[PDB]
Order: structure tokens, then sequence, then C-alpha cells
RNA sequence: AGUACUGAUCGGGGCCCCGGUCAAACUCCGAACCUGCCAGCGCCGUAGAAGGGGGGAGGCGGGGGCGGUGGGGUAAGCCUCCGCUCCGAGACGGGAACAACCGAGACCGGGGUUAAGGCCCCCAAGUGCGGGCUUAGUGUCAAUCUAAAAGGGCGUCCCCCGCCCAAGACAGCCGAGGCGGGGGGCCCCGAAGAUGUACAGGGACUAAGCCCGCCGCCGAGACCCCGGCCCGCGGGCCGUUGGCCCG
RNA sequence: AGGAUGCCCCCUCCCGAAGGAAACCCCGGUGACGGGGGAGUACGAGGGAGGGGGUCCAGGGUCUGCCCUUACGUCUAGAAA
């Protein structure tokens, strides 16, 4: 039977947490202020799944283009196609590697 | 000609102490490699020589080695 | 039952989650530990013999049971139940399947050949690795010849080559 | 004169027979020594079983000391793992260093081919002197790190130490010119 | 600062059926034909490439005298023309031996000048201008042991150490 | 059958010293013996040799096992084989 | 890997503790490995990278080897996925023949050297070198390709361990070694088919077989060289819907 | 209608790419063989010059010897089938 494609269709491992990470996450990711040109890493937080980007963007590095209210507009790539991810900071981490 | 006592063991878990008659330690080791390789299908890398020592004919254990020491002629 | 060569080799993943398997067969081995099992009396025994697998493969439940019967009967007769401890060390967790046309086993089983080929349960087997202990015996050194004979009889019932290792406890 | 030729290794196939040939054509009478069980050549001096009290007899009796150091010396100098286990230095290192230093002290002739010059350089016996070595990057660096002046000639003699780049690429005339030189 | 050892790399196995990742690395190393040979500086990034192609090449530390002979016999300049002593002297290198020693010893970090290198006036270039960055060798006289086995177990592939110079002399 | 015995004069039939004469001076095992030219005499160095690579002649001298070259050379005089050794067969 | 969550499971001891057996639809841990950004290396690129527009398609049946115990299946030259390579659309050397196994990529002619593989004859090059084993013509240098298991054998070669013998051991006074166990190599039995011989190329071979090593040689269209030809790109000359020259 | 200023043989001479020996002397190895010298020599595709001798050469028909070699067109993953 063909693969089904719901928005979260092969995400058991990705959305699972170890026992020591159970419960609410810390709030420091909320407090980073990103400006255009900043580099961020998409690190999905499973306790806020409805605002999380698609599983294909986990671990990708994007560039902040701007803000939309409280979300950040991030320019990234899936293979060769440019993608625009709009997401809240709880699903973002600063990329220190350049 | 001397009797060389060769102590060794193999990667296959086999241990051996043999007495080999040769001119020099190199000749005695060549006999050990070829005979063990023939009789137990052991590659040279699988054989680990641990100790080579001259043993005097009076104290040797092998009658083969003793008899070779006193040979006066050979036949082919 | 098919010849045991049909299920000897490990050809796929283990099939053990009985909550997803319909009609998984019940284990037909009544006991796994024979002789004197209490830990206090086992302290008298000072020798250990093991029937060790030489290859990887699957041992069917009925072969384990046949091996258990012949060895335990021999030890009971010649050594005595108070003088040995025998343990069948592996459990047949893996479920075997067969693709045969059958009635009263589901509608898909009525389609012939390789259509809908996933088999219905046919038995159980233990998946073993080289060096794995199949049978484990604790005994007194006076009975060494009898224990070796019992394990030789057990080995003749098993689908893979084995070897007997005797060591002190 | 008599020369002692220590055959440490034979992995360099033609090193020992060529070195012995040059020394014989140079008027020396060559005695062969072996310190390991893996060397296949005939020898008359067994440095493996020769007692240490017999060493002073050895220094007196020989006028030259030549080292057929193949790839065993090369990978010992570099402190690098060889691609073959047989290229490991399986000889008594302390005795070998003792032989070289003692022969050097009595101002006897030392022939150091290929990577042997770097081994002599690491012993501090060529500080400020002119020497050649097998001209690979790492061996040239070791000579320079030990305050040795590298020279790009095939055979270089520094007053008792003859060093050659590679005995297998050395002509008889070049070697004999350095043997007959003054030091 | 650091002067890495200089290695000679020879492609021993052929083009058809070479796996894709090995074929790509050989192309970047300029070993695009069988029995082609290059000299590389052994920086860690380069050594990672040689490890990838270990089963298709043989390599080792090249000596200055061997490099001098390779340049004189198999060195080519633009137009596939022979490299001559006169061409070296026009550029300020006195001999094949001097430039080979300069490269092996680390005085210069490249043997063939880069594509975008621009020759100055009077100044000796730190390389040989317009030398082709690869050598096309002859098959080895007397043959090899086996192009399918590693040198460490009696074949010819992989790291050879200083014995690469013995092999090169047979391939000149 | 081929018989090799200590003291027998032999001819080497393989190697660079092929056609030269030599004297057996010791037995290593059933397959190898030690021969000496003497070198100064026939050009054969004192080395072990495989039995397959020598052929016995009809001449024999009397020596002890592991006899030195000088002892061999002296015994080559009591028998008068000195010019016999310098001759190269084939 | 673990049996700690969810489950399975054999024992011991007092619902707990200890030991043991397991998991595609279990996971505290956790590689090799793959992958994102940046910097460098390497290579490609102004003789034109990225990107974009336009015309014409063919094709939308694939197949072989190897790897994921991929998953299924008694198995299949079987079905269905994932990846590198090759055939299709690829000459040529080797494999006895043989699309896809090994070697290797072919403009034409010639010289040379190697690759795989081979060197008793067929058949170019060794009746090549040292050691050991086999007596069954066993066997006769990977795969396609023509085979073999559980089990039995001191048949024979060899390695290790335990015990006896201090010459009062084993076998029926004699005088020197003896008894048992575990393992390894080769071979023997286990081994039964249909047109035509010890089939797996044939002759035949006691090595021309097998094991541990070694030396040289032969051998492609590959690699090197010479001559001839053609091509792509760039430059130049000529009154040019084109021609010629150079790199 | 092609060459006959040809072709062929011998000899001599010159140059010569890649490649490249041997006898023999010396060093090593049990040995098959390796190395230094002899020697980048003798030779070597081919390119040049001359002399002596001969008579057709090229081309074609057919036959023999040695080496190589699985009709064509077609659909097809796969054609001598
Ligand atoms: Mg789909
Ligand atoms: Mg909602
Ligand atoms: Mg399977
Ligand atoms: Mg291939
Ligand atoms: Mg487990
Ligand atoms: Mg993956
Ligand atoms: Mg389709
Ligand atoms: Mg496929
Ligand atoms: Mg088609
Ligand atoms: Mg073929
Ligand atoms: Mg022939
Ligand atoms: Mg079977
Ligand atoms: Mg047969
Ligand atoms: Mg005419
Ligand atoms: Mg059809
Ligand atoms: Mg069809
Ligand atoms: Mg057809």
């Amino acid at each position: 039977v063909k693969r089904t494609h719901g928005y979260r269709y092969k995400s058991r491992k990705l959305l699972s947490k170890a026992p020591r990470e159970r419960g609410m996450s810390g709030l420091s990711r909320l407090l980073y202020e990103y400006k255009p040109g900043d580099k961020v890493v998409i690190d999905i937080d499973p306790t806020f799944i409805s605002t999380a980007p698609h599983r294909r963007y986990q671990g990708k590095v994007g560039v902040v283009i701007g803000t939309r209210g409280r979300a950040y507009v991030i320019e990234t790539y899936i293979g060769d196609k440019k993608k625009i991810i709009i997401t809240t900071p709880e699903h973002l981490r600063p990329h220190l590697g350049g | 000609p001397k009797i060389y006592r060769v102590v060794g063991d193999t990667s296959t878990g086999m241990k051996f102490v043999v007495e080999v008659v040769g001119e020099r330690p190199y000749d005695a080791l060549e006999k050990v490699y070829s005979v063990l390789g023939s009789r137990h299908k052991l590659k040279r890398t699988q054989i680990r020589i641990r100790e080579v020592s001259v043993v005097e004919p009076s104290s040797a254990k092998s009658n083969e080695a003793k008899m070779l020491m006193v040979l006066e002629k050979v036949v082919r | 039952a098919r010849p045991a060569r049909c299920y000897r080799r490990i050809k796929g993943p283990p099939y053990t989650r009985e909550e997803y398997i319909h009609g998984a067969p019940m284990i037909q081995i009544p006991k796994f530990d024979m002789g004197t099992t209490s830990a206090a009396a086992r302290a008298a025994f000072t020798m250990v013999a093991k029937l060790v697998a030489e290859e990887r493969g699957q041992i069917r439940m009925q072969a384990l049971e046949a091996a258990r019967q012949i060895s335990s009967k021999y030890l009971t007769k010649y050594v005595g139940d108070a003088n040995y401890y025998l343990r069948l060390n592996v459990v047949p967790h893996h479920v075997l399947r067969e693709n045969r046309m059958l009635a009263m086993a589901g509608a898909d089983r009525l389609q012939e050949g390789m259509r809908l080929a996933f088999g219905s349960p046919a038995g159980r087997a233990a998946r073993v690795e080289p060096g794995q202990v199949i049978f484990y015996v604790e005994f007194k050194p006076e009975h060494l010849a009898h224990v070796k004979e019992a394990l030789r009889r057990a080995a003749s019932k098993l689908p893979i080559p084995t070897r007997i290792v005797v060591e002190p406890k | 004169p008599k020369a002692l030729l220590y055959v440490i290794d034979t992995a360099k196939r033609d090193e020992y027979p060529t070195l012995k040939n040059f020394l014989v054509k140079g008027g020396y009478e060559v005695d062969v020594a072996v310190g390991s069980r893996d060397v296949n050549v005939n020898y008359t001096v067994d440095l493996m079983t020769l007692p240490s009290d017999k060493l002073p007899t050895l220094f007196e009796e020989y006028d030259a000391f030549a080292l057929a150091g193949g790839f065993k010396i090369y990978y010992h100098v570099l402190q690098k793992k060889p691609p073959l286990k047989i290229w490991d230095l399986n000889i008594d290192k302390e005795r070998l260093a003792q032989l070289v230093v003692e022969f050097n002290r009595r101002r006897k002739l030392l022939i150091a081919p290929m990577a042997v010059p770097a081994y002599v350089a690491q012993l501090g016996l060529l500080s400020g002197r002119h020497a050649t070595v097998y001209p690979v990057t790492e061996l040239i660096k070791i000579l320079r790190d030990n305050k040795v002046n590298f020279v790009n000639k095939q055979v270089v003699r520094s007053e008792n130490i003859i060093t050659v780049k590679d005995i297998t690429t050395t002509s008889e005339k070049e070697f004999l010119a350095a043997l007959r030189e003054k030091g | 600062k650091t002067v890495y050892p200089r290695y000679a790399v020879i492609r021993l196995r052929g083009i058809p059926t070479t796996p894709g990742d090995i074929a790509a690395t050989l192309d970047l190393l300029r070993l695009r034909r069988k029995f082609t040979m290059v000299v590389v500086v052994g920086s860690p990034s380069v050594m990672g490439m040689i490890e990838r192609v270990n089963d298709w090449v043989t390599w080792g530390e090249i000596d200055a005298d061997t490099l001098a002979e390779v340049l004189r016999k198999r060195g080519r300049i633009v137009g596939d023309k022979p490299l001559t002593l006169e061409y070296l002297q026009k550029w300020g290198w006195n001999s094949f031996e001097e430039v080979a020693l300069a490269y092996i010893s680390g005085e210069i970090e490249t043997l063939a000048c880069k594509k975008d290198f621009k020759a100055r006036e009077g100044q000796r270039p730190p390389c040989i201008p317009y030398l082709k960055p690869f050598f096309r060798l002859h098959p080895p006289r007397g043959g090899l042991n086996s192009v399918k086995l590693h040198f460490s177990v009696g074949g010819d592939l992989g790291y050879r150490g200083p014995l690469i110079n013995d092999l090169i002399k047979r391939m000149l | 059958v081929k018989v090799i015995d200590v003291g027998r004069v032999v001819v080497k039939v393989l190697g660079r010293e092929a056609g030269r004469k030599a004297v057996v001076v010791d037995i290593v095992d059933e397959n190898y013996v030690v021969i000496t030219g003497p070198k100064s005499l026939s050009g054969v160095r004192r080395r072990r040799v495989n039995i397959n690579h020598i052929e016995p002649t009809d001449k024999k001298i009397e020596i002890k096992k592991g006899a030195s070259d000088e002892e061999v050379l002296k015994a080559l005089e009591a028998a008068g084989l000195v010019e016999y050794m310098k001759e190269r067969v084939k």
C-alpha cells in the first residue's frame, strides 16, 4: 500500500521525547531577537507541534528575511528549491557556525 | 646445524612448541612456516612466533632432531 | 509439518509481537528446567557442560522438545534426578509462517499461489547465534561420561551442528 | 682493512649485495652481521646472541661499519607505522645505537645509506656537519632539525661518516671516490 | 608554516566499472587515465581524498632524485611539448634537480603553476610555468604483482611508502 | 638413487656456481647439506645447498663433520684432487 | 546494545529481589554513515558558472552483478523497493563456448610495454624454486557452470592436555616408554539416472593434485611512441550564401 | 586506361621515437633469479644516400596453408536461434 501523506506522516521518532525532556521546555528560545541576515537552525519543538514547520525542514539552516508579527520569515532550501518558512522562535535556534 | 626450539601460537587458538634442525634461525623458521602452513592450513600472518632458542642435542625431546644431528649421509 | 530445512535459515526479521499476530501458536514445551533446580542443592554440582551452537539458524519448537526429552530421559535413568541440573536455555519466540491454501483461516488464504502470499502461523522457532548455549547442565564430575552421552543424543535431534563444552563452574 | 656490514633489513632488494660489492672493490674484507631472525642472508657475526663483553673485541677488529638499513630504519626514524609488519625494527635498538656511537667515537669509518643518515643525525653525531639523505620531505626535515647541513650530492663524506642517498642509485666510482677521500 | 610531505600517486585501475564516488575523486586528483601520475602535498584534506581512492591507486613518499628524472622524461608543457633544461633556465631554474628539490623540501608549495598564475619579470616563479599538472607514465617494466590486491598483503594497491620510487623508475 | 655423504666431491647444477666442484662438509637435514668450494679453490662459497642442486662425483675425501676450509684443503692434498676441483664441467 | 517504558519469557529466593531467554509495529544508550550552513582544499568556469527564454524530440515494457538477514516466499533464471556500476546503446583480452563475472574502454597503420589471466601438449610463455600433504585418478588456479549434508573413520600427517613409568610402567620374568581425552589438515564411507569413455574444455597427469611461500616469463584495441586523418573551441587572412591558415 | 624514374634481392652508409639485449667480470640467494660493469651499447617503427644483380610490379580469377570469424530484416531486457 502506497505511502500516506498527512502533514506529520513519518514523525514518530522525530516527535518523541526522552523521559528527561518531558514536560514544558525552557523559555530562552523565546528571548532571542533575530534581525535580517541572521542564521537560524530549524529545531522542531514537539510540545508546540501546531506551529512547527514540516519534518523535512528539521536541521536545516535558514536566513532570517524579516518578521511577521511574532513569527520570523526564514529563507531556506529543500535540495535546490527555495522555501519560505514562517515560524515562531520556539522552533528556532541561533546558528553560531556562520 | 643446531636444534632450534620454537615456541608459538596461532590465531586459531592452537599452541605449539617444536624442535627444528637448521643452519640458522632463519632456516628453522622457514621450515616452521611451511610445515604448519601445510599441515594445518595456516597462513603466515596467522602464526605468531614467540621464542626461538638453541637447545643442545643432549637435552632435546625429539628423536627426529637428535638423529638428524648425527647424520653422515642422505639418500634421494 | 514441512521438513525442518524449510525454516532453518534466518531469512527475515524476527516475528514475535504476539499482539499483532493472529493465531500465534502456543508454546508446546512443558518445562525448561529439569532435575534438581533448587539453588541450595545445585551447590553440590561442580561441573558444567554446554551444548553450544556452531552456526546461526532457527531451531523449531518440536526439535527443542525432542532434544529435551531424549537428554532428560537419559539423565534421569543413568545419573538420577537428584544429581544433575539440566536447563533448556533458549525459548522459541519466533513465529513461523506458511503460504498454503486452507479453509477456516481467512478469505485471503483461498487465493492460490503467490497472490496474497503472507503466510499464516505454522509453528515456533528459536533464533540462535554461533556460540549460543542451547542446553546447560550442572553435574558431579563422576558422571562426565553420562552427561556427554546425554548431550550427544540431544544434538542428534537439532537442525544445526553443535559442540559440547565442559568446564568447571 | 676489514669492514663490518650490519644487515638490519633486506626489504630493499639490492641494498646489501650492492653495498658489499662496493666495499670489496674498495679493498675492504667484509664480515656480515645479523641481528634479527627474518634476514635470509649468510652471516658470520650473530649480534643477537653475541655477549656484551665481546663488544670491545668487535670495535678493535674492524676498520669500518656499514649499515644496510632498509625500510626498517626509515620507519623508525619517522616514528611512523610501516605498511608491512616485516618492516618493523625487530632488532635490539640499544645495541645498535651503542655500536654506531662507539665506532664513531674511535673515529672509524661509518657508511650510512638511504635513511641511516637520519638515524645518525638523530643520535647527534652530525651536528654542524655536511650530510646527504634519501631526499624525501620528512627525512630532509629531520636532518635540518638536528643541525645538519643537507647536501644534494649522491655521496657525501664528513670526515669519518660517509652518507649516501641510495646505494642502489650510486655508481661505483662515486662511492670509491668518497672511500679514498680524506677525513 | 607547516610543510606537509610530498606524495606521488599513480592510478593503477581503469575507467569502466569504477564506482561512482571513487571515479569522482580520481577526476579531482587529475588521475583521469590509467597510469597517470600526480605529485600532491599531503595536507589533511588531500589525504582524505587518497584514502577514498586507496583501492584504485598506489602512493608513497617521492624522493627528489626520482622527481628530477620524471620531470626530464615525462614532464610536458602546454602543447604537449617536452620539458627541457633550456625552458627551465629561461624561467630562472638552473636544473631539473634544483626545482625538484625545491618542491620536495618545501621551498615551493606547487610544482606546476596554477591556471591563473601570472609570470612576473626577473622574479623566478615559485613553480614551473605552463607545466601540465600530471604525468603520463609507461606501464611498469616487469609488471606488477596484482592490481586487485593491496600492497600490504602482496598486491600493488594502496600505500607503498618509499617503494613508490622503485615503481616510478620502472614506469619511466 | 642419489647418495650424498660427508666428504663427497659434488658438482653444482643450479645457480651462478653451476658447473663448479665442491665438497660436502656437513648435513643439515634430509634435504640440505653444507658445501664449500673451498672458495679460494673452485669459486664455491661455504653455504648450505639443496640436494636437488648437486650431483655426486666418484671422488671422496675424508673429513670430520663441519670441517673448516683449511682442513678440507689439506685433505684435498692427501688425495691429490686439487686440479680436479678447478675443472668446470659443461 | 538493553530488557529501564509497552509487551513477551525461563528459573531461583523472600507483591519484592537475583540470574536467564526475546521484540518489524519496545527504547535509558547509541555508532559506522548520510545530510544543512560557513571557511578552506580540490576541480570546473569569461573559449561563459548560476539563472532565464525558445525549437525538436526519443522515451514513459528495461535488464545483469554486487550490497541493504532489504520485505514477501519452501524455493525460484520468483515478486516488490533502495544504491553503485555495467548491458541495452560498447569493440577488444581472459572466463571452453556465453549481453551485462574479471581486465579494459576501440579514428587508421606500425613499433613497444603491461592488465585480467596464464606458462606439460593442444596454446604464446616454466615439465620453474624450497617445504609439507594426498593414494582416493580424490583432484586438476573465482562466479555464470554441472554439486553436496547430518553423521562415521588414529586411514594418514600434525598440535595440545590429563594420568602411569624414577626403569618394580603397557602386553603376555622380561626392560622402555605407555594409557586416555580435545582439536586441526588431506583423504575414505555417507554419494543412485536415464544416446557416448576416471565429463566440466580435451590429451592426460601421482604431479601437470592440494596447502605455506617464492622467482622469471607470456599476454589486449588498455598505457607509451611514430606517421596519417578527423573534430570542438579560439585567433588570423581572403569581396565571402563561401574558402584557406595557425594555436 | 596505373607504374615501369617501377618492383625485388644483396651490400654499404647516415639519422633514429618509445623501447632495448647477450657473451663475459664482480656482489647476493638453496634456487628459480636479482644487482654493479659490459650498455642507453648491439639493436629498434620509420626516415635519407648510394652500388651490384634480376624482371615486369600494381591489379585480377581460383586453390592451398596459418590466424580470426554465431545469415539477413524485425519486435524485444535479451537473436545464429
Ligand atoms: Mg508516490
Ligand atoms: Mg487546531
Ligand atoms: Mg528475506
Ligand atoms: Mg571492473
Ligand atoms: Mg539481545
Ligand atoms: Mg539513510
Ligand atoms: Mg512500467
Ligand atoms: Mg537492478
Ligand atoms: Mg529497446
Ligand atoms: Mg572468451
Ligand atoms: Mg609453446
Ligand atoms: Mg544443506
Ligand atoms: Mg573425479
Ligand atoms: Mg602508363
Ligand atoms: Mg518477439
Ligand atoms: Mg519476451
Ligand atoms: Mg537478428
